C-alpha cells in the first residue's frame, strides 16, 4: 500500500538513508524527472540542486528588470510554503504615522497553488496592527525571530485576524525584514501542516531562505526614500527661490510658495487659512461688553491667547481641472472648516493624522460626495505655521494623496519642512511692513517741514504787491504785469552796489537782500533767457531766506554774502570769461543754498554726539545734508526755477551744484589744492590772455577744478572786507565756536580746543592771525596771481592780518608786563 | 471577489481610544550668532573712511588746532 | 526490510522524488545555502556539467548578505568570470562626470584566475583616466551596448597607452556597461582569451547570463549614494533656511553664520570664502587725479560687470585639524587660498572650476609643498561664484581636499551649487537692512527740523516771562518764585475777562492774550502747585501750540484755544468736576487744547480718496490719530514736558486720559456710542440725592471715559451755542474753509462735490446750518442739560441760533419761490 | 607594485586645455509674479469700512450728505 510504502519510511531511519543515498542510473534519474535532466545530475541530490539553482537564477532574472517587490515576494512566498510544508504565509509592511508604529498587510494567504489576484489586498483591505496587539507587534518591536509552539499558550497573541478571516491558528514563525536598524516588513508563517510544531531545520530554511526578499525589500525602501528625498529637495529650492523674490505681504509670499511647488506634493487638495493677529482691543470695542450691551467672547482660543479667526482661505483643487480660488470671509459652513480639525489644530498646535476619515468620531466630516465629481475625503493631515515667536499664523491642511495611500512618515517630514521654512520666512512681512510705516512717515514729517518753510500768499505781498496795484491774485497775473510790477520795487543795480568787492549788509534788512538777490539774477540776464517765472524767482528766493536757521553766524546774510561773492567774482573780477550763462546760474543758485540748515555746529561735533546726520551721511556730514534739502526744495513745482530747461541742461546744472556745495568743505579743499596751483602755472606761460580764455574754455575738469576753488574763495569772503566790517564779523563766529563748546563742555563732558571755549576769549586776534597765515592766504594769493582784478582782496587781507597782528603784540606786551613784572 | 482579507470599505484595526498626535520639530532646528568664533572681526564699522592723506605732523596738528580735522 | 517499499519506489519514481523532496529537500537547501566552499575543480579548462553550475550559481548567491561590500562581491564574480570566459584578465572602469564632460577611471585592475583583493584594489592616486572618446572602453561607453573585437589591430580606436605603461599585449577585447536603467555605471573588460583565437559568441552568452548578478549590487551602491547625498543637500537647504531667518543683518555676518553651521555636512578639509567690493563708480574728487594726470589709471582683472576685482575680507574654516576659523581684513596676495590665482580667474569669469591633481597643473600655480607642519598637501580643489539677483558676482567659494579622499564628481558639484544659489538669493536681507538703517535715519533728521520750526525760541518767551528785563538773568538762572511773581504780574485778570462763562468771546483779542489767557486757565485749575509743573515749560509749552497751528481760514490757534476754554467752563461752570480728580481734569484741559494741532483743511473723506500719507499709516481714523501723535511728540521734548515731574502711573493714566480724548473727537465714533450716554443719564435718575450719584460715578471708570468723549464732543461744536453775532461770521468761516476743500476737489480729483461743499450753492447756507443743528448737536446738548441744571444756558443759545437761521431760510426760500414763478414759470 | 604601475598620481592620455562648467541660469531663474490664479484679489487692498449695521438707509443717507461718513 501507498501509506504502508510511505509509514515504512518514516518510521525507518536506518533504510531511508541508505536506499536514497544510493548512485542511481542515468537513465533513471532522466526518466523520474519531468522532461529531461541534463547529463550532470545523477543523484537525487543533484536533481534537487540544479532545479533549486534553476528557479532561484530565474527569480535573479525577474529581479534584474525593474523594481517589481510584489511579484518576486509572492513567488518565493510561494516557494518557501511548498519548502516549509506549511499551508499559509503573509506579508504585512511597516509603516509609522504620528510618532507610533503599525504593521498594516500587503499580501494574505499565500498558497503554494495561488495567483497574484487572490493574495494582494488593496489599500481599503489593509488590516492594521499597533505595535502592541498580536504576535507580529512583538515581532516587530523586539526586532527579533519569534517561534510559537502553541498559539493558546502565547501570551501576546491576538485573534483579531481569525474572525474575519475564518480560520484557526495551531503555529506561527515571523521574521523581520530590516534594512539596517529599521525593520521594513515581517513574513509569517502559520499553521504547519507538517508537524505538530516547527522544528529546528524548518526555522534554519527560513533565516537562509530570505537573504533575497530581504535585498528585494532593500532596493524597494532605498528607491521610496531616495524619491522622497529628492522632492523634499527641490521643494525647499523652490520655495527659497519664492520668498527671496521681493518683499511682499504674507499672503502673496504664501500664494507663490504654495502654487509654484503644486506638482511636488501629490494631493488631490489643500486648503491654506489665514488666523488673525489682533492681540487686544480699542477703548470703544471693549465698552459695549464692559457695560454689558454685548456678550463677552466665549470661544476656542489659540495658546497665545487669542482668538480663532480665519480671515482668509485658498483652497487649491487639483484632482480635476485646477481652480485655485480665494475666500474673502469664510463661512463657518466651509467645505474645509466644517470640519472642525484646522480649529482643533490652531488650539493645540498638533500634526494631525487621519487614516479612514468616513469612519471618525473626533471630528465630524460629510461622510459622502463632497462635489458632483464624487470626491470623497479618504486620508486628512493638517500642520499649523508658526514663525519665530511661537505664534500661530495660519492652519494648512492636505487631502487624499493621489497613489491612494495614507500619508507616512515621509509625507509628514516633507510637508513639516514646507510649512517650517514658510513659518521662518514671516520676517519678510514683517520688515515690509516696518519699511512702508518708516516711509509713511518720512514722507509725513517732509511736507510739515515744506509747510513752514515755504512762502504764503500773504508774505509774498511784501515783494509782489499785485492785490492792490493790479487788484487781483500774482498767481492770475501776465508776465508783462509781473515785469512791470518788479522793476519799480527791486533795487537799481548801483542803488546798493552788488558790483564791488567791499559790499556791505549791516545796513540793509531782509527783504532788501532778499530783493537784491533776484536782481543779481535779473542782472545776470537768465531770466529772459530761460524763460523763469517771476512768481516763481520770487518764492524760492523767499523760500531760501526762511529756510536758514535764526543763529548767529550762520543765517541767512552769510548765505546773501556768499551769493554776493560769488557773484561779483564772476562779473568784477572777469572770470565768466570761462563759463557760459547756465554755469553761472547754477553758480548763483549753489551759492544762495550752500548753508540751508545748519545747526550751528561744525562736523566733528555731529560725529562725536552720534546725531543722525552722522549715521546717514559718513564722509562730508553737514556739506552733504545743505545739498539734499536745497534740492529738496528746488523739486517742489511753484520753487522750481530750473521749469523751462532741456534735460541736459537740467543734468548739467544738477551735476555743477553737487560739485559746488560740497567743495565748501575745508578738508577737500586742503587735500585737492595743488591742482589749482599747477593750473596757474600752465597759464602763467601759456600766452596774452586772449588765448587761455579760447583754451581753458573746453577743459571740464580744469574748470571743475577752478569752480571748487571759487566756491572756497567765496566762502571766507568774511575776511578780505574792510577793516571796519572786519573786527565786527569775526565776533559772531567766536561767539557761535563759544556755544559750541559750552554744549561739549555740557553734554559730551570734554574740555573744548583754545578756540571753543569762553575763557580764552582774549587770544581771539592770534587765533585769527594763525588762521590767515594759514588758510586764507594761499587761495587769495593764487587768486591774486591768476588774475590781476582780485588783487584788492589780496591786499585788504594783509591789512587785516597786520591789524590782527598789532592787536595780538598788544595783548602779548600786556600779560608779560603784568605776569613777569607786577608779580616779580 | 471577496479579498483575501474579507475587509470591504475601509482600513479596519484592533484599537480603540482616542488617537494621540505628534508634538512638534521645534528643537534640533532652534545675543544672536556670538557663540561662533571669529564673530568680532565681522561687522560694518564706522570708521572705514581715510581720515587723511599724506601730510606733515606739524600740518596734521595745525588742523586739529582749527577744528578742520 | 523495505524491499518491496524500494521496489514500489521504483515503479513510481515520481513518489520517491516527492518522498525526498519532502523530507530532505530542507537539509540540503540548508547546506547549500549555508558556508560550503563550493567544490569546483579550477585546475584545468574544461566545459562545466549541471552539478557545477549549479554549485557556481549556488556561489554568488551565498554572498548576498546583510553588508553587502560591492568591491568584494563584484571581485568574485569577476574571478569566477576569469575561469568561465577562458581570459586572461579583467578590469573594473567606473563611470564619473566632471565638469560636465564624463571620465572613466580605474577601480579593479588586472585580475586573473587565481587572484586576490589586495593585490587588484586601486587606489585614488592610482587610477588610470579615461577620456569618453578615445579607446574602445570610451566605444562601449557611448554606445551602451556589448562590443568584440577579435583583433586590436584593425580596431580604429584603440588606445595602446596602458600597453606601453603597463607592459602588456592586447589581442583581444570584449567589454560590456554596467547600467542602472539609462545611464551607464561601470564598465567590465576581458583580454587575451587563452588558448583561442578570439572571444566567441558562447562568452558573450555566458558574460551576458553571469552580468546580472553585478548589476544588483552596482544597483545598491548606487541608489546608497545617491540618498545619501540627497538627504545631506535638503538637511543643508533647511539648516541655511533656518540661520539666514533668524534676525536681519548684514551680508558677512550673514553669510558666516549660514557657513558655519553646516561644515559637518559638507565633506571637505578646508573651504574659504572671499567677499568682493561692490563700489561702482566714484566721486569727483577721486577722479581728478587720475584725469589730471597724478595716478595711473588702474589696469588689471576685472568683473564682467565692468568693476575692479578687489577681496576686502577672506574667511578661513580649517577642519583637519584642530577646528579654526579666522578672518583676515584686506587679505594679501600672499595667501594661501588666493597666491592660486583661480578665485581671481572665477571672479573674472564666473564659471565652475573643477580641478584634479591641482599640483600637476599647469594653467594655475598651486603649492607643492606642505602648507602645514601636519602635511596636509593640496589634491583637489573646486571654486564656484556667488550671484545676486542683478547677475553680479558678490563672492568665491572655493572648496578643498574632500574627505574620502576622492576626487570631486557631479553630486557634490550639484550640492555645493544648490548652498550657493541659496546664498547668492539671501542678499536681498542685507539690502533691506541697509536701506532700513537709512530710511530711520533720514525719518530722524527731518523730524528735529519740524521741532526746530514749531517751538518756541528763547526771543519770543520774553515776550511774555520779562525775565531779561525786570531782573538781568535769563529765565533758566531764575528760580520759580521770581517766575511766579512776574506771571502773577503779567497774566490777565481772570473774572474780567470771563475766561469760565458759556458766552466768552475771543473776536476783540490777539493771539497773544489768548496764551496768557490759557497759561491762567492752568493757574485757575490749582494744578500747577500740586504737579510741580515748571513755568517756564509751561509757557513754552503753550506757546508751542499757538505756532504749532497752521493759517488756515478756520482750524486755526483760535478754534482750539474756543474748544479749551469751553472745556475748562465744563469742569468749572458746569460742576462736572466733581467725578474727575486733578490729573484727570489737567488731561482734559491738555487733550482739549492739542485735538486739531495739524490740520490742514481738509476732513477724512478727501484724505482717504486722495491716497494721501496718512491714510495709508493710520487708515481707520487719519487726522485724530495724527494730532494725537504730534501732540504727544511735543510733550515727549525735555523743555515743553509739564508732565515732567509725575511717577510712572500718573504720567501713564494722563497719557491714557489724553488718548481717549483725543480720538473721540471724531465725529463717526460719537454717532455709534450715544445710547450708551443716554443710558447713563436716565440711570443717573434713579438715585434719591446728587450726593449717592456722586460717589458711585467717582468708581466707575467706564462711564467715566464715556462723559470724557461726550463733553469732548460738545466742546468740539460749542461755537454753535454763541451768541447770534459770532455765529454769524463763525458760520462764514466754516463755510468758506468748506468751499475750498470742494474747489480743491473739482480740480486735482474728478467728482463733482457735495450741496454741502460746492461754491455755486453759497445762498443755501442757512438750510444746512439748521439741518446740521436738528441733526447732531440738539441730542448732546439736551442730553447735556437734562444731566445737569447748569448746562442749559447752551441749550437756549443753541435753540435762539436755530430760530434766525430758520427765518433766514425761510426768507431765501420764499424769495427762490417767487422768482421762479412769477419770473419763471408763469413768464 | 601597483596593479596600475603608477604611484605619483592620476594619469590620463590628454593634453591640458582646461575646459570649466556654466552656471545654471534656465530652471529657477528665467509685482514680480502675478500670472499666478487667484493673485488679483489677494494683496492688502485697504478698503476697511465699518458696518454701521445699526442706521437706516434715510439716516445713513442723512450721515453721508454731510460728509461725516
Ligand atoms: N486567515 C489567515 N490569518 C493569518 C495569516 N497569517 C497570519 N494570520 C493571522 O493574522 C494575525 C495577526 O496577529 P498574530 O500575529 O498574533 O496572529 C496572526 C495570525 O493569527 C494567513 O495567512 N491567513
Ligand atoms: N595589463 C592590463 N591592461 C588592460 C586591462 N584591461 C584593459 N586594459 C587595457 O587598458 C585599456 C583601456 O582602453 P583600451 O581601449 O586601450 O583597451 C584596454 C586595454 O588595452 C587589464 O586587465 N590588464
Ligand atoms: C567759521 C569757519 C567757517 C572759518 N572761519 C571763517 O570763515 N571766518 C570768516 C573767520 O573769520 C574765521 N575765524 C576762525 N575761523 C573762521
Ligand atoms: C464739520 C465741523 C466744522 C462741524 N461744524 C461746526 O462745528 N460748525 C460750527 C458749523 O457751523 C458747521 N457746519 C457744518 N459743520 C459744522
Ligand atoms: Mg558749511
Ligand atoms: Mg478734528
Ligand atoms: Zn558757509
Ligand atoms: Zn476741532
Amino acid at each position: 500500500s501507498e501509506g504502508q510504502v510511505h509509514r515504512f519510511l518514516d518510521q525507518n531511519p536506518g533504510f531511508a538513508d541508505q536506499y536514497f543515498g544510493r548512485k542511481l542510473s542515468p537513465e533513471d534519474v532522466a526518466n523520474a524527472c519531468e522532461d529531461g535532466c541534463p547529463e550532470g545530475c545523477t543523484s537525487f541530490r543533484e536533481l534537487c540542486q540544479v532545479e533549486e539553482s534553476a528557479a532561484l537564477f530565474e527569480l535573479v532574472q525577474d529581479m534584474q528588470e525593474n523594481v517589481n517587490m510584489e511579484r518576486v515576494v509572492f513567488k518565493i512566498l510561494r516557494r518557501l510554503c511548498s519548502i516549509l510544508h506549511a499551508d499559509r504565509c503573509s506579508l504585512f509592511m511597516y509603516r509609522q504615522r504620528n510618532g507610533v508604529a503599525e504593521l498594516a498587510t500587503r499580501l494574505f494567504s499565500v498558497q503554494p497553488d495561488s495567483v497574484l489576484e487572490d493574495c494582494l489586498v488593496p489599500p481599503d483591505s489593509e488590516i492594521v496592527f499597533p505595535l502592541d496587539i498580536g504576535v507580529v507587534g512583538h515581532v516587530a518591536q523586539t526586532k527579533k525571530m519569534v517561534n510559537v509552539q502553541d498559539v493558546m499558550e502565547c501570551p501576546h497573541f491576538s485573534s483579531f485576524a481569525d474572525e474575519l478571516t475564518d480560520y484557526v491558528t495551531r503555529n506561527i514563525l515571523a521574521t523581520p525584514i530590516m534594512n539596517g536598524k529599521d525593520v521594513v516588513a515581517v513574513i509569517m508563517a502559520v499553521n504547519k501542516l507538517d508537524g505538530p510544531c516547527f522544528t529546528s531545520e524548518d526555522e534554519d530554511v527560513f533565516l537562509k531562505y530570505l537573504n533575497f526578499g530581504t535585498l528585494n525589500l532593500k532596493i524597494y525602501h532605498l528607491s521610496y526614500l531616495h524619491n522622497c528625498e529628492t522632492r523634499r529637495g527641490q521643494v525647499l529650492l523652490w520655495s527659497a527661490n519664492k520668498v527671496f523674490e521681493e518683499l511682499t505681504d504674507i499672503e502673496r509670499q504664501f500664494h507663490k510658495a504654495f502654487y509654484t511647488v503644486r506638482a511636488y506634493l501629490n494631493c488631490d487638495r489643500y486648503s491654506v487659512g489665514l488666523l488673525d493677529m489682533t492681540k487686544e482691543k480699542e477703548f470703544f470695542d471693549v465698552w459695549p461688553v464692559l457695560m454689558g450691551e454685548a456678550q463677552a467672547y466665549s470661544g476656542p482660543r489659540t495658546p497665545d491667547g487669542r482668538e480663532i479667526l480665519f480671515y482668509k482661505v485658498i483652497d487649491y483643487i487639483l484632482h480635476g481641472k485646477e481652480d485655485i480660488k480665494v475666500i474673502p470671509s469664510p463661512p463657518a459652513d466651509h467645505w474645509a472648516l466644517a470640519s472642525g480639525l484646522p480649529t482643533y489644530v490652531a488650539e493645540s498646535g498638533f500634526i494631525c493624522n487621519i487614516m479612514n476619515a468616513p469612519a471618525d468620531e473626533m471630528f465630524n466630516f460629510q461622510e459622502g460626495p463632497l462635489d458632483d465629481s464624487g470626491w470623497i475625503v479618504k486620508n486628512v493631515l493638517s500642520m499649523p505655521i508658526v514663525n519665530k515667536k511661537e505664534e500661530i499664523v495660519g492652519v494648512a491642511t492636505f487631502y487624499n494623496r493621489k497613489d491612494g495611500k495614507p500619508f507616512d512618515e515621509q509625507d509628514e517630514v516633507l510637508m513639516e519642512s514646507l510649512t517650517q521654512f514658510l513659518g521662518w520666512s514671516v520676517l519678510n512681512t514683517d520688515t515690509y511692513d516696518k519699511m512702508n510705516k518708516l516711509e509713511n512717515r518720512k514722507d509725513i514729517a517732509q511736507d510739515m517741514v515744506l509747510y513752514h518753510v515755504r512762502c504764503d500768499r500773504e508774505e509774498i505781498q511784501l515783494i509782489l504787491p499785485t492785490r492792490e496795484r493790479l487788484g487781483k491774485e500774482p498767481a492770475d497775473c501776465e508776465e508783462d504785469e509781473l515785469g512791470k510790477i518788479l522793476k519799480e520795487v527791486l533795487p537799481g543795480p548801483a542803488k546798493f552796489d552788488i558790483y564791488e568787492f567791499h559790499f556791505s549788509d549791516l545796513e540793509c534788512t531782509e527783504l532788501e537782500l532778499v530783493k537784491c538777490g533776484i536782481q543779481m539774477y535779473y542782472e545776470l540776464g537768465v531770466v529772459r533767457k530761460f524763460q523763469i517765472p517771476q512768481e516763481v524767482l520770487v518764492r524760492f528766493l523767499f523760500s531760501v531766506s526762511k529756510g536758514y536757521r535764526r543763529i548767529t553766524y550762520h543765517n541767512w546774510r552769510h548765505g546773501f554774502n556768499v551769493a554776493q561773492t560769488m557773484f561779483t567774482l564772476l562779473m568784477t573780477g572777469k572770470l565768466k570769461s570761462y563759463y557760459t550763462d547756465l554755469e553761472a546760474f547754477a553758480m548763483v543758485t549753489a551759492g544762495l543754498c550752500h548753508d540751508i540748515d545748519h545747526r550751528g555746529t561744525n562736523n566733528l561735533y555731529q560725529m562725536k554726539s552720534q546725531n543722525p546726520l552722522a549715521k546717514l551721511h559718513g564722509s562730508s556730514i553737514l556739506e552733504r545734508h545743505h545739498l539734499e534739502f536745497g534740492k529738496f526744495l528746488l523739486s517742489e513745482e511753484t520753487l522750481n526755477i530750473y521749469q523751462n530747461l532741456n534735460r541736459r541742461q537740467h543734468e548739467h546744472v544738477i551735476h555743477l551744484m553737487d560739485i559746488a556745495i560740497i567743495a565748501t568743505d575745508l578738508a577737500l579743499y586742503f587735500k585737492k589744492r595743488t591742482m589749482f596751483q599747477k593750473i596757474v602755472d600752465e597759464s602763467k606761460n601759456y600766452e596774452d590772455r586772449k588765448s587761455w580764455v579760447e583754451y581753458l574754455s573746453l577743459e571740464t575738469t580744469r574748470k571743475e577744478i577752478v569752480m571748487a576753488m571759487m566756491m572756497t574763495a567765496c566762502d571766507l569772503s568774511a575776511i578780505t572786507k574792510p577793516w571796519e566790517v572786519q573786527s565786527k564779523v569775526a565776533l559772531l563766529v567766536a561767539a557761535e565756536f563759544w556755544e559750541q563748546g559750552d554744549l561739549e563742555r555740557t553734554v559730551l563732558d570734554q574740555q573744548p580746543i583754545p578756540m571753543m571755549d569762553r575763557n580764552k576769549a582774549a587770544e581771539l586776534p592770534k587765533l585769527q592771525v594763525g588762521f590767515i597765515d594759514f588758510v586764507c592766504t594761499f587761495v587769495y594769493k593764487e587768486f591774486s596771481r591768476f588774475h590781476e582784478e582780485i588783487l584788492p582782496m589780496f591786499d585788504r587781507l594783509q591789512n587785516n592780518r597786520k591789524e590782527w597782528k598789532a592787536l595780538a603784540d598788544e595783548y602779548e606786551a600786556k600779560v608779560k608786563a603784568l605776569e613777569e613784572d607786577q608779580k616779580k | 471577489i471577496r479579498s483575501a482579507t474579507r475587509v470591504m470599505g475601509g482600513p479596519v484595526t484592533p484599537r480603540k481610544g482616542p488617537p494621540k498626535f505628534k508634538q512638534r520639530q521645534t528643537r534640533q532646528f532652534k545675543g544672536f550668532g556670538d557663540d561662533i568664533p571669529g564673530m568680532e572681526g565681522l561687522g560694518t564699522d564706522i570708521t572705514v573712511i581715510c581720515p587723511w592723506e599724506a601730510f606733515n605732523h606739524l600740518e596734521l596738528h595745525e588742523l586739529a588746532q582749527y577744528g578742520i580735522i | 526490510t523495505a524491499e518491496e517499499v524500494e521496489k514500489f519506489l521504483d515503479s513510481n519514481v515520481s513518489f520517491a522524488k516527492q518522498y525526498y523532496n519532502l523530507r530532505y529537500r530542507a537539509k540540503v537547501i540548508s547546506d547549500l545555502l549555508g558556508p560550503r566552499e563550493a567544490a569546483v575543480d579550477f585546475s584545468n579548462y574544461h566545459a562545466l556539467n549541471s552539478v557545477e553550475e549549479s554549485e557556481i550559481i549556488f556561489d554568488l548567491l551565498r554572498d548576498f548578505q546583510d553588508n553587502l561590500q560591492a568591491e568584494k562581491c563584484v571581485f568574485n564574480v569577476m574571478k569566477k568570470l576569469c575561469f568561465l570566459l577562458q581570459a586572461d584578465r579583467m578590469s573594473l572602469f567606473m563611470y564619473r562626470a566632471r565638469n560636465g564632460i564624463a571620465e572613466l577611471a580605474t577601480r579593479l585592475f588586472n585580475v586573473h584566475k587565481d587572484a586576490v583583493l589586495e593585490e587588484c584594489l586601486v587606489a585614488p592616486d592610482s587610477e588610470i583616466v579615461f577620456p569618453l572618446d578615445m579607446g574602445v572602453v570610451g566605444h562601449v561607453a557611448l554606445s551602451k551596448k556589448i562590443v568584440n573585437v577579435p583583433n586590436t589591430e584593425e580596431d580604429e580606436h584603440f588606445c595602446d597607452f596602458v600597453d606601453t605603461l603597463t607592459e602588456y599585449q592586447t589581442k583581444n577585447i570584449l567589454a560590456s556597461p554596467i547600467m542602472n536603467g539609462k545611464d551607464v555605471v561601470a564598465i567590465i573588460m576581458v583580454v587575451n582569451k587563452v588558448d583561442g583565437p578570439h572571444f566567441t559568441e558562447n562568452d558573450e552568452e555566458i558574460l551576458l547570463k553571469y552580468l546580472n548578478f553585478a548589476n544588483l549590487i552596482m544597483k545598491v551602491f548606487h541608489l546608497s549614494y545617491l540618498h545619501n547625498c540627497e538627504t545631506r543637500r535638503g538637511q543643508i537647504l533647511l539648516w541655511s533656511g533656518s540661520k539666514v531667518f533668524e534676525e536681519l543683518t548684514d551680508i558677512e555676518r550673514q553669510f558666516h553664520k549660514a557657513l558655519y553651521t553646516v561644515r559637518a555636512f559638507l565633506n571637505c578639509d578646508r573651504y574659504s570664502v572671499g567677499l568682493l567690493d561692490m563700489t561702482k563708480q566714484k566721486e569727483f574728487f577721486d577722479v581728478w587725479p587720475v584725469l589730471m594726470g597724478e595716478a595711473p589709471p588702474y589696469a588689471g582683472p576685472r568683473t564682467p560687470d565692468g568693476r575692479e576685482i578687489n577681496f576686502y575680507k577672506v574667511i578661513d574654516y580649517i577642519l583637519h585639524g584642530k577646528e579654526d576659523i579666522k578672518v583676515i581684513p584686506n587679505p594679501p596676495p600672499d595667501h594661501w587660498a588666493l597666491v592660486s590665482g583661480l578665485p581671481t580667474y572665477v571672479a573674472q569669469n564666473g564659471l565652475i572650476c573643477n580641478i584634479m591633481n591641482a599640483p600637476s597643473e599647469d594653467f594655475f600655480a598651486f603649492q607643492k609643498e606642505p602648507l602645514d607642519e601636519s602635511g596636509w598637501m593640496i589634491k583637489n580643489v573646486l571654486s564656484m561664484p556667488i550671484v545676486n539677483k542683478k547677475e553680479e558676482i558678490v563672492g568665491v567659494a572655493t572648496f578643498y581636499n574632500r574627505k574620502d579622499g576622492k576626487p570631486f564628481d557631479e553630486m557634490d558639484e550639484t550640492l555645493m551649487e544648490s548652498l550657493t544659489q541659496f546664498l547668492g538669493w539671501s542678499v536681498l536681507n542685507p539690502d533691506t537692512y541697509e536701506l532700513m538703517n537709512k530710511l530711520e535715519n533720514r525719518k530722524d533728521i527731518f523730524q528735529d527740523m519740524v521741532k526746530y520750526h514749531v517751538k518756541c525760541d528763547n526771543e519770543e518767551i520774553q515776550t511774555i516771562l520779562k525775565t531779561r528785563e525786570v531782573y538781568g538773568k535769563e529765565p533758566w538762572e531764575c528760580e520759580e518764585e521770581e517766575l511766579a511773581e512776574i506771571l502773577q504780574g503779567e497774566l490777565p485778570d481772570a473774572d474780567k475777562y470771563e475766561i469760565n462763562k458759556f458766552h466768552f468771546s475771543d473776536l476783540p483779542l490777539t493771539e497773544l492774550e489768548l496764551v496768557k489767557c490759557g497759561i491762567q486757565m492752568y493757574y485757575e485749575l490749582k494744578v500747577v502747585d500740586k504737579f510741580h509743573i515748571p513755568q517756564e515749560a509751561l509757557v513754552r509749552f503753550m506757546y508751542s501750540l499757538s505756532k504749532g497751528y497752521r493759517r488756515i481760514t478756520y482750524h486755526n490757534w483760535r478754534h482750539g484755544f474756543n474748544v479749551g476754554q469751553t472745556m475748562f467752563s465744563l469742569l468749572v461752570t458746569g460742576k462736572l468736576k466733581r467725578y474727575f480728580t486733578d490729573l484727570e481734569a489737567l488731561a482734559m484741559v491738555t487733550a482739549a487744547f492739542c485735538h486739531d494741532i495739524d490740520h490742514r483743511g481738509t476732513n477724512n473723506l478727501y484724505q482717504m480718496k486722495s491716497q494721501n500719507p496718512l491714510a495709508k499709516l493710520h487708515g481707520s481714523s487719519i487726522l485724530e490719530r495724527h494730532h494725537l501723535e504730534f501732540g504727544k511728540t511735543l510733550l515727549r521734548d525735555e523743555s515743553l514736558n509739564i508732565f515732567q515731574n509725575l511717577n510712572r502711573r500718573q504720567h501713564e493714566h494722563a497719557i491714557h486720559m489724553m488718548d481717549i480724548a483725543i480720538i473721540a473727537t471724531d465725529l463717526a465714533l460719537y454717532f455709534k456710542k450715544r445710547t450708551m450716554f443716554q443710558k447713563i443719564v436716565d440711570q443717573s435718575k434713579t438715585y434719591e440725592t446728587q450726593q449717592e450719584w456722586t460717589q458711585y460715578m467717582m468708581l466707575d471708570q467706564t462711564r467715566k471715559e464715556i462723559v470724557m468723549a461726550m463733553m469732548m464732543t460738545a466742546c468740539d461744536l460749542s461755537a454753535i451755542t454763541k451768541p447770534w453775532e459770532v455765529q454769524s461770521k463763525v458760520a462764514l468761516l466754516v463755510a468758506a474753509e468748506f468751499w475750498e476743500q470742494g474747489d480743491l476737489e473739482r480740480t486735482v480729483l474728478q467728482q463733482n462735490p457735495i450741496p454741502m461743499m460746492d461754491r455755486n450753492k453759497a445762498d443755501e447756507l442757512p438750510k444746512l446750518q439748521v439741518g446740521f443743528i436738528d441733526f447732531v448737536c440738539t441730542f448732546v446738548y439736551k442730553e447735556f442739560s437734562r444731566f445737569h441744571e447748569e448746562i442749559t444756558p447752551m441749550l437756549d443759545g443753541i435753540t435762539n441760533n436755530r430760530k434766525e437761521w430758520k427765518a433766514l431760510a425761510d426768507e431765501y426760500e420764499t424769495k427762490m419761490k417767487g422768482l421762479e414763478e412769477e419770473k419763471q414759470k408763469q413768464q
